[PDB]
């Protein structure tokens, strides 16, 4: 049983730490339905590393059928 | 850096003299009815009675390396106005008075001193505030701080306490009833004297006295 | 046991100062079982030298302690400076926190940095920082009644105040406190907040009055604002743990 | 030693049970081995290779 | 230092606001200090150009993390026109930050 | 994308209009990748409609290189990137040459050079060997050119009729080619985009040498003396529109007195009887040279051998820099990012930002003749004949440290001794060797420049300076010290 998280610390490899501290939401638990002339709101909470500046993005599998507007606020 | 300077003035000498006066009068005076009568286009009903507290708070501030008057002119020209917070301390006799404790938040009003003024506009400039007091207290603490504009001057706490040990004479000058104001401090008094306690009731003593 | 205490000064808020015959001040914090010598000490020498560098007017080479006392939790000592020509008695401040922060011999160790070694002082405080959150409203906790009386506006171009304007300010503040006193009558009155009975009908004319002031048509150029003189019940201002707390029959608080 | 540490799972052999294999075993046509996991139930999987193993357990 | 202004149309460094008679302009800024901070005193010092035609009320609050929130409320005195500039300066901040001073202009006039 | 212009501006009138900022983002709410730029309106800019003069072809501009003596720039207040460059030349060159740009000198090639000699000659009545332009200033609706032979004012930029710029000559008399060449023009840069009634443009002209100051209101056709009736010399007169006052910088010859006087601007004319008592600079203020307002602000700067800044309207000044036997020649600044650049004699460049008492030094430039320019986005440019240098390194915002290779060391050749005063604070005492010449003391002393600076140590070291103390006598052998926070 290889534990990749621990193996990604060999000094020869010399990886860089993850730049985001937290990225969480309750949206992962359930699937959602959009009926005709209906909309929904999704929420996520993200905390970056002390010094790093990660850029969050939101994507959709089917852009022809689904449109999104995303707002990131502190 | 900069420090506040607060002084008590009289009603009859608000701008003429900048020297300190002692908080000798504890009765409101009625020398204001005339100006309120003269005031028409204002929400003032002639029925209600209007009279004044004696004394004013004169406020200026000093920073090292610059004289006071150009500092006051500067503070005015930059938009800064003192804010004053007067807090009263209740009397010990809760049988006679009530334990209730009040505050009053005021803002100082700039006034040019009544001097010659070679300059066309501004001169010696001081911020004045009424000094209010109420029945049942003799200790009030005055916190002065800027309104956030202009130069920064640290919040300073003064005490304007009633002086009940004075008396008037024929000439009208405030002279002490307890003793004679006829001595000057000398270095010989403090050269050989050791430190001594200062005893008083902790929050309700207006006047401090030190002997020894 | 070599020293003898001349007298004791208390803060009534958790701190105490001790003056001996040798004129050395010791400090005691009621939390701990420790007395610290503050005035004859390395930190005081540092602070005194800094006051020399800053050219403070309260600090001199030769001085004599007249006495010391606590004012609202701050240690103020009145001292006679023996400056040549400008000798004077003045009340100075003793910042004991600053004196403790500058006491300098302290446990330190030589750490290692990039092929170089530097002096790292060993921290002694069990915590990095302490903070109070969810504090309780100071004015409600200490049961204080607060008023506001802002100065009347003036139409003068430079913004200065005459003696008559200050007289108007004086009378308005007096009348505010007069209503404060007359609010203690036994009968309820229809509307709380005593200043209501002062404004009453006039509250319907505000625009008119304001008009006459905006165009500088109003009497002596003074403007008396209704909202300027009133008793504030709820404000969000200075915070932290209030000093006094009042409790009545099972009511509680949290910190 | 480095990376993962080996351990072998072997149960039901505590006594000399002799059950012979019935039928002809299946074999994955391709030379490489593969493990196909049931997406919904993690425990169920199929090892495809020289011999085909369908495990309800992991 | 970092200056945060989350209100839209207030984000731009240069901005001009118009006040009519009796109208009022309110805005809020947040200052995050990336380092120690001069905590007893506010990190922002502000000055007004011709305070004779504008009255300014400023409220400042510190928090747990030493961030500084200030709210500025700007109103006109009486019926006259003119313009004044209120400058908010991070006196402590070094000369290397992209934005140290902010210079709103308040006009008493027809927008 | 294709945006109809009616979706942005929706009117087309020749008037002073502000240049827009552009931000390209991947997602406006979820701001992830963004780029900054500008947008300029070409049908409304006043100066762009007119034709400046005979355009100089290639191989003709470069013939001016051996003749150029100084460079001057106009900023075009409301919309930057519309600057004009003027060559000041030695009496050998018989012409007036001015170049114009549209992209803020980002590319040297895209600069159009014109010769306005014939337009001046049309209204010229005093011909001489030299007519090279001494100074030029661009107001919101007008252009004022102090040519060697006189002062000229553009007719009006809003209403174009002639299709070529028309310059009318403003008259003062007894001014020889000599008085005009020592003149210079002071103009408070403010943007009047919508031109409210109270907003007026004032321009003052001062010539060292019957007064030497003169000043004038909007159309600059009638110039009146800015001072009325052992004589103070008005170095600079400025109009404070916000407080409606006149500000004089006075220097008295034969003594060392220097003072700024503020007077109420009664009926459009500066009154006597100063508004409030005048501020007197120390006697150490050797030679003042100028006094300016930072654009679209109320900060007042006085420069020369020393640099002073005044909060409020010249009531009190705080000296932020002293220069010994050196003087500030030219000043440059931008309303955007509020950068201030002082170009001192010897080529050193001091930098600051408006309202800050502390300043820094960017570096030393050895170019013989040059000037510094700030465009709309705050990018700094070095302008020399045949070279417009934007910066060796580019950054996402307009930093002004792009031109110079690296930030300089503010240190000096002295001996420091460190002393702990707490766990976190520290002293550095700078030793001035006993027997050191008094004339050499300053070489080993901390200055005002070191406030708010960081101290670095080669082995391992980093700390921040929070206060600078001067104590000549208290320790023997040390004259200055810094109180420092350790990092
Ligand atoms: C920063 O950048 C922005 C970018 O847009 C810039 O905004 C622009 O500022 C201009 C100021 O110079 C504004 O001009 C004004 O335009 C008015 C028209 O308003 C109408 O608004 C409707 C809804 O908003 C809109 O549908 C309508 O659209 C079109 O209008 C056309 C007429 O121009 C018409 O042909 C079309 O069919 C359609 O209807 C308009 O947008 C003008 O009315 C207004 O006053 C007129 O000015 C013009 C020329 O100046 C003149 O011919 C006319 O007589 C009016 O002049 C007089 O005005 C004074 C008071 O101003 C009165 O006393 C007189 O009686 C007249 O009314 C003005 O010009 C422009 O609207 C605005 N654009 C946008 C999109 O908001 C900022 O100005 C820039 N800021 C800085 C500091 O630079
Ligand atoms: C700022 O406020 C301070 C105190 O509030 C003022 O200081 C006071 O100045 C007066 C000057 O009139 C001093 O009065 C004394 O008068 C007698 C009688 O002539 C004279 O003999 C004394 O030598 C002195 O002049 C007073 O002592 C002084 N008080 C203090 C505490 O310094 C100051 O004048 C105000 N400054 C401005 C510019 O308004
Ligand atoms: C503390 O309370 C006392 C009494 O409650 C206040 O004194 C009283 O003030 C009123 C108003 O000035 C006086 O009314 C006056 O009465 C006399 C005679 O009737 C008359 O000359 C006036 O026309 C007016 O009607 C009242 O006499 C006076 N009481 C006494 C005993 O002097 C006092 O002002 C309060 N102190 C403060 C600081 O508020
Ligand atoms: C404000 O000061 C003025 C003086 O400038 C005071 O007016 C004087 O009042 C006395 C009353 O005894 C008259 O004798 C003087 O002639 C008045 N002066 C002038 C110039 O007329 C006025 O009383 C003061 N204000 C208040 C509220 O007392
Ligand atoms: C241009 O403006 C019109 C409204 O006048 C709008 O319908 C159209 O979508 C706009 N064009 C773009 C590219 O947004």
């Amino acid at each position: 049983t290889v534990n990749v998280q621990s193996s990604l610390m060999d000094e020869k490899l010399a990886l860089q730490p993850c730049n985001v501290e937290l990225l969480e939401s309750t949206m992962i638990n359930t699937m959602f339905t959009i009926d005709m002339n209906s909309k929904l709101k999704l929420s996520a909470l993200m905390i970056p590393r002390k010094g790093e500046n990660p850029t969050p993005l939101v994507m959709v599998s089917n852009p022809h059928a689904l449109g999104f507007k995303a707002n990131l606020n502190e | 850096h900069c420090t506040w300077l607060l002084v008590l003035n009289k009603f009859e000498k608000v701008g003429l003299h900048l020297s300190k006066d002692r908080f000798q009068d504890h009765e409101p005076i009625d020398t204001v009815a005339k100006v309120f009568q003269k005031l028409t286009d204002s929400p003032i009903d002639p029925s209600e009675n209007y009279l004044s507290f004696p004394y004013y708070l004169q406020i200026n501030f000093s920073c090292p390396g610059q004289n006071i008057e150009e500092l006051a002119r500067k503070g005015h020209l930059m938009g800064m106005k003192p804010m004053v917070q007067i807090n009263y301390m209740y009397s010990v006799n809760f049988y006679r008075w009530e334990m209730e404790n009040v505050q009053i938040l005021m803002e100082a009003a700039p006034m040019r001193s009544t001097g010659y003024c070679p300059a066309e506009a501004m001169c010696v400039l001081n911020w004045y505030t009424p000094m209010p007091f109420k029945n049942g207290s003799v200790v009030s603490s005055v916190d002065i701080y800027t309104n956030g504009i202009g130069p920064f001057v640290s919040k300073k706490r003064f005490y304007v306490n009633m002086n009940g040990f004075l008396k008037r004479d024929a000439s009208g000058k405030s002279l002490f009833a307890i003793g004679y104001e006829s001595l000057v401090l000398k270095s010989s008094h403090f050269r050989l004297s050791k430190s001594r306690p200062l005893w008083y009731t902790v929050n309700h003593a207006p006047v401090f006295i030190l002997g020894g | 046991k070599e020293s003898t205490i001349k007298y004791m000064v208390n803060s009534f808020k958790g701190q105490m100062a001790v003056v001996t015959e040798n004129e050395e001040i010791w400090y005691f914090l009621e939390g701990g079982y420790d007395v610290y010598q503050v005035v004859p000490s390395q930190g005081w020498e540092t602070y005194h030298n800094l006051q020399k560098m800053q050219k403070s007017s309260f600090h001199s080479e030769d001085e004599s302690l007249v006495s010391l006392f606590f004012e609202d939790g701050k240690l103020f000592q009145l001292v006679y400076l023996f400056d040549v020509g400008k000798e004077r008695l003045v009340k100075r401040l003793l910042p004991v926190g600053t004196l403790m922060e500058y006491n300098l011999p302290k446990p330190f160790t030589v750490v290692n940095q990039g092929n170089y070694q530097a002096i790292s002082f060993t921290h002694t405080c069990p915590f990095k920082e302490i903070h109070l959150i969810d504090v309780p409203k100071k004015h409600h906790a200490s049961r204080t009644e607060s008023y506001v009386a802002l100065p009347p506006l003036v139409s003068e171009s430079l913004g200065f105040h005459n003696n008559n304007t200050l007289a108007v300010y004086q009378g308005l503040v007096y009348y505010l406190l007069w209503l404060h006193s007359k609010y203690d009558k036994p009968y309820a009155d229809p509307v709380h907040d005593p200043t209501w009975r002062w404004w009453q009908h006039k509250t319907k004319d505000k625009d008119y009055f304001f008009y006459l002031f905006s165009n500088r048509l109003a009497a002596e150029g003074i403007y008396i604002n209704m909202n300027a003189y009133q008793k504030l019940y709820n404000m969000s201002g200075d915070y932290g743990i209030p000093d006094l707390f009042f409790l009545d029959k099972g009511n509680w608080f949290t910190i | 030693h480095t990376l993962c540490r080996v351990h072998t799972v072997r149960t039901g052999k505590v006594f000399k049970s002799n059950i012979q294999l019935q039928g002809d075993p299946l074999f994955y046509a391709f030379p490489n081995t593969f493990v196909l996991k049931n997406v919904c139930k993690a425990d169920i999987s199929v090892y495809l290779g020289q011999k085909v193993f369908l495990t309800i357990d992991n | 230092y970092w200056i945060q202004q989350d209100s839209l149309d207030f984000m731009s460094l240069n901005l001009v606001k118009y006040i009519d008679v009796g109208n009022t302009i309110d805005f809020q800024f947040k200052i995050i200090p990336k380092a120690m901070s001069t905590f007893p005193i506010p990190p922002v010092s502000m000055v007004v150009g011709n305070p004779g035609l504008v009255e300014v009320k400023t409220q400042g609050v510190f928090d747990l993390n030493e961030n500084y929130y200030l709210d500025i409320h700007v109103s006109g005195r009486f019926f006259q026109k003119g313009s004044t500039s209120i400058a908010l300066v991070l006196w402590e901040g070094s000369s290397k930050c992209y934005a140290i001073t902010l210079l709103p202009t308040i006009k008493s006039s027809c927008s | 994308i294709d945006i109809p212009r009616q979706n942005i501006t929706v009117n087309t009138d020749i008037a002073a209009v502000e240049q827009w900022m552009i931000k390209i983002t991947m997602h406006e709410g979820l701001n992830i990748y963004d780029t900054e730029g500008t947008l300029l309106d070409l049908v409304r800019e006043p100066i762009l409609q007119w034709n400046l003069g005979r355009v100089l072809t290639e191989m003709e501009v470069r013939d001016l290189y051996p003749e150029v003596n100084d460079i001057k720039v106009t900023k075009s207040p409301c919309a930057n990137d519309v600057a004009l460059i003027g060559f000041m030349m030695k009496p050998s060159s018989n012409g007036v040459f001015i170049g114009k740009t549209i992209s803020g000198f980002w590319t040297y090639k895209e600069c159009i050079w014109h010769d306005l000699t014939e337009i001046i000659y049309a209204e010229l009545k005093d011909e001489h060997q030299g007519l090279t332009v001494i100074d030029l200033v661009l107001t919101n609706h007008f252009l004022v050119i102090l040519t060697s032979l006189g002062l000229y004012v553009s007719s009006d930029l809003r209403y174009p009729t002639t299709s070529q710029i028309k310059l009318s000559r403003a008259e003062f008399c007894g001014f020889e080619r000599v008085d005009y060449i020592r003149g210079n023009l002071w103009y408070n840069e403010k943007c009047f985009a919508n031109r409210e009634s109270f907003e007026v443009d004032y321009v003052t002209i001062t010539f060292n040498r019957s007064s030497s100051c003169f000043f004038s209101k909007e159309p600059f056709l009638h110039w009146l003396p800015c001072v009325f009736s052992s004589i103070p010399r008005v170095i600079t007169f400025l109009i404070d529109q916000e407080t409606d006052s006149g500000i004089y910088l006075f220097n008295v010859q034969d003594t060392k007195e220097t003072y700024v006087t503020v007077a109420m601007l009664k009926d459009g004319k500066p009154s006597p009887r100063p508004k409030f008592p005048s501020f007197h600079f120390p006697s150490t203020f050797t030679l003042p040279l100028g006094m300016i307002f930072h654009p679209r602000s109320h900060f007042l700067y006085v420069y020369g051998s020393q640099i002073w800044v005044s909060m409020d309207g010249g009531n009190t000044f705080e000296m932020l820099c002293n220069l010994f036997s050196h003087h500030v020649t030219k000043t440059s600044n931008s309303f955007y990012t509020s950068d201030i650049v002082f170009i001192v004699e010897d080529g050193r460049i001091l930098t600051t930002k408006a309202g800050l008492t502390t300043y820094s030094e960017l570096g030393i430039l050895k170019d013989a003749i040059f000037t510094l320019y700030y465009d709309q986005l705050g990018y700094i440019h070095k302008l020399t004949p045949e070279n417009f240098d934007a910066g060796s390194k580019l950054l996402g915002h307009g930093n002004s440290g792009s031109i110079f290779g690296k930030r300089p060391d503010l240190g000096f050749e002295a001996i420091l001794v460190p002393q702990y005063i707490s766990t976190n604070e520290m002293y550095f005492f700078a030793h001035v060797p006993l027997t050191m010449p008094t004339n050499i003391q300053w070489k080993k002393r901390f200055k005002t420049i070191h406030l708010g600076k960081t101290i670095e140590f080669s082995k391992t070291g980093l700390a921040n300076i929070k206060n600078v103390y001067m104590h000549k006598t208290e320790p023997v052998g040390f004259q200055t010290s810094i109180h420092t926070e350790i990092i």
